[PDB]
């Protein structure tokens, strides 16, 4: 069995909306600790990894670890046909079968019981985030979104360069170029606007613009995006939730030069 | 007249009594009537017998028809429109209208009418199956034929398929097998003459003797509708007075084909082939089926007496070859010109 | 700025009309037209000139590529002190953007010309526009319709430049604007220019090879200039000792049009024993591959309208035509199988051989008349237009006829002619009462009566018998029909 | 519930490594030496259906990276869309970035690339060579004419010859080891001759004759069981029918044909092929005999491919054989 | 885990002198590069002769260190519609760049035969107007697929197939640089199976070298699979039907070749059979096409090819 009753309804909707049009097929693993998930992109370039503990759930009951594979399109179709004022409950039987999403209003009796037939995704559970990163930083989501969607209009590649107390986003295209250089500084009146940086070696590496534009869609969840960069390692873009976290593992674009 | 004097039941069919008895046998237990396929010569009276059996099994109110318009859409934006002849007990389709989109029309409309049921008051919904009539089934496309054959057994307690067609050969073996095959022989001269006698005593036309009706029956080659129509045209032109000396009114295209055969047998040259191509263009451009043109041309060529045995034999061989080639192509003139060139090379 | 970096085609471009080699008459006519455009505008363009040129507001330039069309159109506007407005294929041209950008510049004045020169009285037309529409052929993005509509509501000299005139898309330009034809120049016009270039570049050119240079590149002088420039970097002596390699390596592979492809594939010179190795079968198939949309239709149109020269001993013309038509039918079968389902496109060269190459080779000779245009494209459209009317009539009469759309045309219409038309001939205007009681039976109208008569062929031709009955019964029948209610 | 024994024999015995790929020794050896030396150019496997191409490339992908091959290796079979808009975005982005797990060259397997449009191959023609020092392409195909000459030239051509008798025999022995079963030598020869190189038909008819034993632990699969499972005509009555057609008259030949084709429910399409294979060995002392013998039989086979009749075609085969065996006298 | 570059890429010439193709055109390009006044040019020829590498070495030698910002190459992978050719190509054409005196900006439009006609139409004037700063260079495989004006503005430069001498010279260079044991027979066999294709020749060389070490006739004829069209050309010219049938059975059918490929190759070979006459060629092509139509409906057994060969022999013998 598996019973997960959320506190609200739009929580799961906003959670799925982070990687709605980024990945197609996911596989949630439910255990006594909470719901974990990791899914590879269609082009096998970035990986979405979500961890939500038992803190966001109003009620949680899971006896044995269960795996539930499903596509995101039908899942979003099911979440869209539910009113944002109900209470959501995920239900799974003994053996992994069609997952039951149940919407129950708090005032009038409205039982909306939808079924979702599982896909048979190969359980290649991956173990990353144990690699020591060379550089770590954290900065407000609004600034990152602004910078990236301003630099995306000039090219399709973006070079991130972390040097001695300097962060540099460089876009180089056909019509022109652009360079945004920021420095670490912390404010006492507004602790959320501070940009933090802890480096060990200067790191310069490139990424694509489409993947960054798809990643920054997750800025609606949190306000302080963390970025972990390392040579010969996937870049980690982390959004911190109130119970877990949503992390994108992006692959850097190598340079022919 | 053609449309006026037509039987509207099984006790009124006045020719081919064996087929009428067989239809009455098939009209005894309606709830066990399988799918039907009528085959025979053109203008034999297949649709009238179909609608008569349909009236015998249902109520007499099946003859009141109404035309409706249905709009379908293909994979692309090209919207197609079809006409459906519906009645409170059946519906008639002519799927041959759409060029190569018959597979959509069949698999859509037949499925739509098969899933749901019929409700009408004339004890609110309980009724028997619904009948679908398909005119010119021989022109159905192979994929459309496969769809129609598959939508037969899945939903059998709701749809009964009664198809009619002449020259049953372009019907795939599965459809030929999973349905009953009923042949409609053309009426004999002694019966079409009686039909003409009833028409002339009912319409009050002035005829001298019975030889005129015999000549009309002999000229029509057995076709009842064409014989009735030619009789009416002769009565119209002869000013309400049929005499023993009246020129048989051949349709205009028959006269064109006869002049074409004369031009062929007289002058065997490429210069005549150019005028032949012009005549074939003028004939095809005015909505004439190419297979009918080929059949009439070949039979009129064999009618020519100045040709010996070997010429007619090679002519019929080339006609069979180009008729095989005609059912596997789209540009019909491309085959008709070749057949004319071959018969010209054969004659000399 | 630099003088050597130039592409040998801009440093030597004609800077005056007396340097455009070839077609003196055409450029002279165009110059006179642009000069008398103002005088013809004074007469509202309703007075034809000596050559009948003042009745046209817009000019059209067409001819083979690389002859000086754009050069002439620029120099003729620069010489008369006008201002040049030039739009080309790189600019986005569509009815919306055309009515947006250049429609305002159709009847306005120049803003830059007012500051150019106004102190001295050079000419009164130094403040007006001459809009040069170059490369009208390329309209992949209101390309020809709106531009043709510009030819009537214009107020400034409108010069249009294209490459091929008889293309079907640009037909509206037929009689709405004056057109002139620029021909491929001979070897006598460009010879002086080429010798003067050879003098000014320190490299030898024999006056005997220039004709071969013009022959290998049919009518593109720019191609000759580029050929000379490319070879003058390592070899400065171009004479009869190496002209063969140049003429063989720098041939022009132009695309052939439906007329030329038929004229070439129907010539009895290629299929001879000598021509078979000078123009191989691979080239013959490539000739089809240039245009696989009109070549089979052209061949089927004019395969028996020629006098062959490859007739085998014993075989006459009729037998060759019969074999050609048999192969035409086989190619038609192959084409239907190609354009059917499963999208079998790997079967194209078989169609190329069956439809085009074999019937051509069978009746290959010397063509008697001219290359006739294909007739099946119009006949199929007419057949479709007639089938629509037949379907309409059949679905109108379906309530009473109880017959397919085929059995009605072959049988019913002969008697319907006797019933409907004949009373109007033998009885006159008093049979109007009877005829109507027929059509209301079959739910027909005046539109169906207009269409039914057009179907008969052979001895019964109604399009001439209709003009025989009086016009008063024609005017009374429609009134009687419109008055009464169904 | 789900286990390895539920899979059909077509997939249950899929070669895991390269060592379990028999027959194509001269290609497996070269591929192993490629991966051992460290260099692996763009490969293009070309072979008849059911030879070992996909199995070989999957075993290679497993050997190169690890037991998790479908992690850093991209695979575009005929089930995914492979238009120009796909080779533009997906393949290029996969070939322009690094791996996520380890540090090595990336592998892209375009399986059945013969089903790609010409524009897609023309677009791939440059991206296949622009990024060479990071990714490698493997093009699997069955029809070597669908590929454009350019893409065909950029890849090293490896042909997968049909499985010889020894390879199929070794595989049959290995299958009979794991599954308790016994198979007759003449049955083995008949199965080899019926295989026609297809390794899948072998396992299919083997599972069939194993199921048709009623006790697949003691009784041996004789030739009759194999001939019955696929309904193929035994050489005995085939040669009997051929002899009766060649020697006897019309009535008795038609009678014996209708008696043989109705004793086991044979098909004329298989009888034609069997008679052709048996009669190709004869020494006809003229060239005009074989011409008609092949032309008429091919026409009859093409007509059978449309299913016109069933007895008219049999008498047509009889007449074609008899009329072809007449110029000899 | 380091993967060595292939012999086709590791030894790709980076200098215009290392090109072993057509001597005259390569010398012309060399003189143009030393001078600098490079005009628009179309390079077309058989697949795998060195057109792209030639134009790339030309650009690298003409611009040197400015190659990063002076050349804009658009391949078939990148978009080449009307939008891009109108916006990006134009913006790069007017891009003000300070180059050495006798140099120019270059645009490498590879695979020109794949572009739409409208793209070339829009490109005509964009190329003609800014000739003082932009010099386009097209490199395709079929010059007929390019529209006439674009082809006429530029100076055409045809490319012929590589003769056996050039291929053997480059092969000897590669062997000398790679220290491989070889024999003359192996190199002759490689050249014979290369059908005049530098890339295919080098790939087959690397394959046989890594597979057996010694480049001998046995190894190459073992793992190179001598070209298809030659066997089919040998099959269609047999004297008696039995020899051609035996060739089809042993060399084509038994070696695992699909019937559709054999039919297509036979058609393509008969298309260029200069020995026999024209009428016999047309009749053979018609029969091969009938067999092709029979194959495409699904029935593709050996009997169909046998009957096709029988019909070709009946046609050629009488
Ligand atoms: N009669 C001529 N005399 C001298 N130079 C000429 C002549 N015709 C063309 N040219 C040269 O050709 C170039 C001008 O090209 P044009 O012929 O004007 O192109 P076009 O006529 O517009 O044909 P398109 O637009 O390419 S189809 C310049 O280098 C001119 O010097
Ligand atoms: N060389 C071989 N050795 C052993 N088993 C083989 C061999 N080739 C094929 N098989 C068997 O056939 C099955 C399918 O082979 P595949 O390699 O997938 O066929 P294929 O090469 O992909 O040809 P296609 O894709 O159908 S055209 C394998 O799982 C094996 O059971
Ligand atoms: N003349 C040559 N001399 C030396 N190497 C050559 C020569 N021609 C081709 N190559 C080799 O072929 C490869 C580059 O060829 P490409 O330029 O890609 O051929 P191509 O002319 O572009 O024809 P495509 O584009 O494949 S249809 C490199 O590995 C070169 O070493
Ligand atoms: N038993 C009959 N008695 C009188 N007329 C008949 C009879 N059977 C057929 N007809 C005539 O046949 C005509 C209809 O022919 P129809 O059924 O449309 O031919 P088809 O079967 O080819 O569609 C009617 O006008 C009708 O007069
Ligand atoms: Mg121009
Ligand atoms: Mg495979
Ligand atoms: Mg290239």
């Amino acid at each position: 069995m598996l019973e997960a009753k959320f506190e609200e309804a739009s929580l799961f909707k906003r959670i799925i909306d982070g990687f709605k049009d980024c990945v197609q097929l996911v596989n949630f693993q439910c255990k006594e600790d909470g719901i974990i998930a990791q899914a590879v992109d269609d082009s096998r370039v970035l990986l979405v990894s979500l961890e939500i503990g038992v803190e966001a759930f109003q009620e949680y009951r899971c006896d044995h670890p269960v795996t539930l594979g499903m596509d995101l399109t039908s899942l979003s179709k099911i979440l869209r046909c539910g009113n944002n004022t109900d209470t959501l409950t995920l239900i799974a039987d003994n053996t992994p079968d069609s997952i039951i999403l149940l919407f129950e209003d708090t005032k009038k009796d409205r039982i909306a019981e939808y079924s979702l037939k599982l896909m048979d995704i190969d359980a290649d559970f991956l173990k990353i985030e144990e690699l020591q990163y060379d550089s770590t930083l954290s900065l407000p989501s609004s600034e990152f979104s602004k910078i990236v969607r301003d630099l995306s209009q000039l090219s399709d590649s973006i070079n991130i360069m972390i040097t001695k107390e300097t962060i540099k986003f460089v876009a180089d295209g056909d019509i022109g170029s652009g360079s945004v250089i920021i420095k670490p500084f912390v404010d006492m009146e507004h602790p959320e606007t501070s940009i933090k940086l802890e480096m060990d070696q200067p790191v310069d590496l490139t990424f694509g613009a489409k993947y960054l534009l798809d990643i920054i869609k997750g800025s609606s969840l949190s306000d302080r995006v963390g970025i972990r960069l390392s040579s010969e390692a996937p870049a980690l873009f982390q959004f911190d939730l109130k119970s877990g976290f949503l992390q994108f593992f992006l692959a850097p674009k190598f340079n022919d030069e | 007249w053609v449309d006026k004097y037509r039987p509207k039941s099984l006790n009124a069919l006045s020719h081919n009594e064996e087929l009428t008895n067989f239809l009455k046998s098939l009209s005894d237990q309606p709830r066990d009537l399988p799918h039907l396929l009528l085959y025979g010569p053109n203008g034999t009276g297949k649709k009238t017998r179909c609608m008569a059996l349909l009236e015998s099994i249902f109520g007499p109110g099946v003859y009141r028809l109404k035309i409706d318009v249905r709009q379908f859409v293909t994979a692309s934006n090209r919207k197609l429109e079809l006409n459906v002849v519906s009645s409170p007990y059946h519906l008639e389709i002519t799927p041959s209208d759409m060029g190569n989109n018959d597979r959509i029309v069949i698999q859509e409309l037949l499925k739509e009418v098969a899933q749901m049921e019929q409700v009408d008051f004339q004890d609110g919904l309980a009724h028997r199956y619904k009948c679908v009539i398909i005119n010119e089934a021989n022109s159905l496309t192979k994929d459309a034929q496969a769809a129609l054959r598959r939508t037969m057994e899945k939903y059998s307690k709701n749809i009964r398929l009664i198809m009619v067609c002449d020259s049953m050969s372009p019907i795939i073996a599965p459809i030929k097998s999973r349905c009953l095959l009923i042949r409609c022989p053309a009426p004999s001269d002694s019966e079409i003459s009686t039909i003409l006698s009833d028409v002339v005593t009912n319409e009050r036309i002035q005829l001298e003797t019975k030889d005129i009706l015999k000549r009309i029956a002999q000229a029509s080659n057995g076709n009842l509708r064409v014989s009735l129509l030619m009789l009416e045209s002769m009565a119209l032109n002869n000013e309400l007075a049929l005499k023993s000396s009246s020129p048989i009114i051949k349709p205009d295209w028959i006269i064109v084909i006869h002049k074409l055969t004369r031009k062929i047998v007289k002058e065997r040259s490429v210069n005549s082939l150019i005028e032949c191509r012009a005549v074939l263009y003028d004939l095809l451009a005015h909505c004439i089926p190419a297979n009918i043109i080929l059949k009439e041309l070949t039979f009129s060529l064999l009618d020519v007496e100045t040709l010996n045995t070997t010429n007619k034999s090679s002519i019929i061989e080339y006609s069979s070859v180009f008729d095989e080639r005609l059912s596997l192509g789209n540009k019909a003139i491309f085959h008709l010109e070749g057949f004319i060139a071959k018969v010209m090379c054969c004659l000399d | 700025v630099r003088e050597e970096d130039k592409l040998w085609t801009v440093k030597y471009a004609p800077t005056n009309l007396q340097q455009v080699c070839g077609n003196k008459g055409s450029v002279m006519k165009l110059k006179n037209w642009l000069a008398n455009w103002e005088n013809s505008k004074k007469n509202s363009f309703k007075h034809a000139g000596k050559d009948g040129s003042g009745v046209f507001r817009a000019a059209m330039l067409y001819g083979p590529p690389g002859i000086g069309k754009t050069t002439a159109a620029h120099l003729v506007a620069q010489e008369l002190g006008y201002d040049i407005l030039e739009q080309n294929a790189s600019d986005v041209r569509s009815k919306t953007l055309l009515n947006a950008g250049v429609k305002n510049a159709l009847d306005n004045m120049s803003v830059v010309g007012y500051f150019k020169h106004n102190e001295e009285a050079q000419n009164l037309n130094g403040k007006h526009f001459v809009i040069i529409m170059d490369e009208v052929d390329g309209m992949s993005g209101g390309g020809v319709g709106q531009l043709a509509q510009f030819c009537r509501k214009t107020s400034t000299p409108l010069i249009l430049i294209c490459n091929e005139r008889n293309l079907p898309k640009m037909r509206p330009f037929d009689r709405v604007c004056l057109d002139i034809q620029f021909r491929r120049p001979d070897a006598n016009s460009i010879k002086s220019r080429l010798m003067t270039i050879a003098i000014r570049e320190k490299f030898k050119l024999d006056p005997n090879v220039i004709d071969r240079l013009i022959q290998t590149t049919r009518g593109d002088i720019r191609q000759v200039i580029n050929l000379l420039s490319t070879i003058s970097t390592t070899t400065k002596t171009i004479n009869h000792e190496n002209i063969n390699e140049i003429s063989k390596a720098w041939e022009k592979n132009i695309a052939l049009k439906p007329f030329d492809i038929a004229h070439k594939m129907l010539d009895g010179q290629i299929y001879s024993d000598i021509g078979s190795r000078n123009f191989t079968l691979n080239d013959k198939i490539a000739l089809y591959f240039d245009d696989f949309d009109f070549t089979p239709l052209m061949i089927q149109e004019n395969y028996l309208s020629t006098r062959p020269s490859v007739l085998k001993p014993g075989q006459s013309h009729l037998e060759a035509v019969a074999e050609a038509a048999n192969c035409i039918s086989l190619g038609d079968i192959v084409e239907k199988k190609i354009r059917s389902s499963e999208q079998l496109w790997s079967l194209l060269p078989l169609h190329a051989v069956l439809s085009s190459v074999y019937p051509a080779s069978k009746v290959a000779g010397h063509m008697a008349g001219r290359i006739n245009f294909t007739a099946w494209l119009g006949q199929n459209s007419k057949s479709a237009k007639y089938y629509r009317l037949l379907q309409e009539i059949h679905y109108h009469t379906r309530l009473g006829t109880s017959t397919d759309k085929i059995g009605l045309r072959l049988d019913y219409l002969p008697t319907f002619r006797k019933r409907l038309l004949d009373p109007f001939l033998k009885q006159g205007a008093d049979a109007i009462s009877s005829v109507i009681e027929v059509m209301d039976d079959y739910y027909l109208t005046k539109e169906d009566w207009d269409s039914i008569m057009e179907f008969f062929v052979g001895p019964d031709v109604t399009t001439a018998i209709i003009k025989k009955i009086p016009a008063t019964v024609k005017s009374g029948f429609t009134r009687k029909y419109n008055s009464m209610t169904h | 519930k789900r286990s390895k024994e539920n899979l059909p024999w077509v997939e249950k015995y899929r070669p895991e490594t390269l060592d379990e790929v028999y027959g194509q020794n001269e290609v497996i050896t070269t591929v192993r030496k490629f991966v051992d030396e460290g260099k692996l150019p763009h490969l293009l496997f070309y072979g008849p259906p059911g030879t070992g191409k996909t199995s070989t490339i999957v075993a290679l992908a497993r050997e190169i990276y690890g037991k998790n091959y479908s992690n850093m290796v991209l695979e575009l079979n005929a089930s995914d869309d492979r238009g120009i808009d796909v080779v533009r975005n997906q393949i290029k982005d996969f070939a322009s970035t690094r791996q996520i797990f380890s540090k090595g060259f990336k592998l892209i397997i375009l399986d059945e690339a013969d089903a790609m449009t010409n524009a897609a191959q023309n677009a791939l023609r440059r991206v296949i060579e622009r990024y060479t020092k990071n990714t490698r392409f493997c093009v699997l195909a069955n029809y070597a004419h669908k590929l454009t000459p350019a893409l065909l030239s950029r890849c090293t051509r490896f042909r997968f010859q049909p499985l010889p008798q020894e390879a199929i025999e070794r595989r049959i022995a290995n299958v009979l080891v794991h599954e308790k079963l016994k198979l007759s030598p003449n049955a083995e020869k008949a199965l080899i001759e019926l295989s026609n190189g297809d390794m899948r038909r072998v396992l299919n008819v083997l599972q069939s004759c194993k199921a048709t034993l009623d006790n697949p632990d003691e009784d041996e699969i004789s030739d009759d069981v194999i001939y019955e499972c696929c309904g193929a005509p035994r050489p005995s009555d085939l040669k009997a029918v051929l002899k009766s057609i060649l020697e006897d008259d019309w009535g008795t030949a038609h009678y014996t044909l209708n008696k043989v084709r109705s004793a086991k429910g044979l098909a004329l399409i298989d009888l034609i092929e069997g008679i052709v294979k048996i009669l190709e060995d004869y020494e006809l002392q003229n060239e005009e005999t074989r011409v008609h013998l092949l032309t008429k039989l091919a026409d009859i086979e093409y007509s059978i491919s449309k299913g016109g009749n069933d007895q008219i075609q049999g008498s047509a085969v009889i007449g074609a054989i008899k009329a072809s065996f007449e110029n000899e006298t | 885990l380091s993967l060595q570059l292939p012999w086709v890429e590791k030894y790709r010439p980076q200098v215009l002198s290392d090109i072993v193709g057509n001597k005259e055109t390569i010398d012309r390009l060399q003189q143009i590069a030393k001078d600098g006044n490079m005009p628009h040019m179309i390079i077309s020829g058989m697949p795998g002769i060195g057109k792209t590498t030639s134009v790339h070495c030309l650009a690298h030698e003409l611009l040197g260190r400015s190659y990063a910002d002076g050349v804009l190459e658009l391949n078939a992978s990148d978009d080449r519609g009307i939008d891009v050719v109108r916006n990006q190509i134009k913006h790069f054409a007017q891009k003000k760049l300070h180059l050495p005196p006798g140099k120019h900006k270059i645009v490498i439009l590879d695979e020109a035969d794949s572009m739409t006609a409208g793209a070339q139409q829009a490109l005509r004037r964009t190329m003609e107007l800014y000739s003082n700063s932009t010099r386009f260079a097209f490199a395709c495989n079929q010059s007929n697929k390019i529209i006439e004006p674009l082809q006429s503005r530029c100076a055409i430069l045809r490319y012929s197939k590589l003769s056996d001498e050039d291929v053997l010279k480059r092969l000897l260079q590669i062997i000398k640089l790679e220290d491989v044991k070889y024999t003359n027979d192996g190199l002759e066999a490689i050249i014979f199976t290369a059908e005049g294709d530098m890339r295919q020749a080098i790939n087959n060389l690397q394959s046989t070298v890594a597979g057996h070490g010694l480049v001998n006739a046995d190894n190459v004829f073992k793992i190179v699979d001598s070209p298809h069209p030659l066997i089919v050309k040998k099959m269609l010219l047999a004297s008696n039907l039995e020899d051609s049938i035996q060739i089809l059975r042993t060399d084509l059918w038994k070696k695992g070749y699909s019937s559709i490929d054999i039919v297509t190759t036979s058609f393509r070979v008969t298309k260029n059979l200069a020995q026999v006459k024209e009428s016999v060629r047309l009749e053979m092509i018609k029969e091969i096409g009938l067999t092709h139509m029979r194959i495409l409906e699904g029935v593709g057994t050996y009997l169909q090819l046998a009957s096709m060969l029988a019909k070709i022999h009946k046609l050629n013998n009488k």
